[PDB]
């Protein structure tokens, strides 16, 4: 061989995992969809 | 409902407590008016 004209390295080719975006109704996520109903039935209940 | 949960219990606890004290104030104005006309049914039925 001669001297190198390029330096290598063995590594792993693999797909990037798809970063599904936090879509525009993202702020409803910190409570469960039945709890948002339970709050809504509370403010419809306690007001009655 | 597993996470927070218990604030709905004390919401159901205080409002049942509040109906109890609502009757006791209703029976208290039937008590200060008990020296006026009759014992219960005068101040009850007019305020019912
Ligand atoms: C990037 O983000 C995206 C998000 O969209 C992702 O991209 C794609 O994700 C896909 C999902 O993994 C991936 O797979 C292709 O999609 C479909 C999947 O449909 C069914 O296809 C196969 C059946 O042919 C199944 O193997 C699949 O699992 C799938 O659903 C059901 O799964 C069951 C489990 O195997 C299967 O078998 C049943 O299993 C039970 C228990 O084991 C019983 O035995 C039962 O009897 C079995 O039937 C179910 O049958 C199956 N249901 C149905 C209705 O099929 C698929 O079309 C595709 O290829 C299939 O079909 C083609 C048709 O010709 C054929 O070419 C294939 O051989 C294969 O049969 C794939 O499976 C996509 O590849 C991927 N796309 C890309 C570009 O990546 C990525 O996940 C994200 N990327 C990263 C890195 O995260
Ligand atoms: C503290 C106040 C409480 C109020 C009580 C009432 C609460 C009653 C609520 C009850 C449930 C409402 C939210 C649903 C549950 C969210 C989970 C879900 O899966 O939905 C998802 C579908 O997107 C939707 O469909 C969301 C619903 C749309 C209407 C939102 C009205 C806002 C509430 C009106 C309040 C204003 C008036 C208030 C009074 C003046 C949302 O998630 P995503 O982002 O779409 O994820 C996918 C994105 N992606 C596809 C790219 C991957
Ligand atoms: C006294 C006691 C009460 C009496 C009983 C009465 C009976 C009541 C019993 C009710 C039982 C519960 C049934 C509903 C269950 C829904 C949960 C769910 O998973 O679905 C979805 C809810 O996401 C929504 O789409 C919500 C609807 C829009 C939100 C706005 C509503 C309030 C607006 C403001 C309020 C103003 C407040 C004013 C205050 C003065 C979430 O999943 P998804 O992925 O989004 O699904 C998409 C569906 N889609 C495609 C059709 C869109
Ligand atoms: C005042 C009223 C209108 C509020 C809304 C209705 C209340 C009474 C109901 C609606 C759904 C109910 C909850 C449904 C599920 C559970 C899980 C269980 O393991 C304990 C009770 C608990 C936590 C319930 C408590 C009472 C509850 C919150
Ligand atoms: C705990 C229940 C069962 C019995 C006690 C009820 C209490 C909360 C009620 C009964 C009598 C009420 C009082 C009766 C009259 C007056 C005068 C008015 O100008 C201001 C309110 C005031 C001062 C009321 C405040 C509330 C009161 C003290």
């Amino acid at each position: 061989f001669s001297k190198p004209f390029m330096t290598l390295g063995i590594s792993i080719l693999y797909r990037k995992p798809n970063g599904t975006n936090p879509g525009v109704f993202s702020f409803l996520n910190p409570l469960s969809p039945d709890i948002w109903m339970y709050v809504l039935l509370a403010c419809l209940g306690v007001s009655c | 409902v597993q996470n927070i949960g218990g604030i709905f219990i004390v919401l159901a606890a205080g409002l049942v407590l509040s109906v109890f004290v609502a009757v006791g104030e209703f029976l208290y104005k039937s008590k200060k008016n008990a020296q006026l006309e009759k014992r219960s049914f005068c101040s009850a039925m007019v305020e019912e």
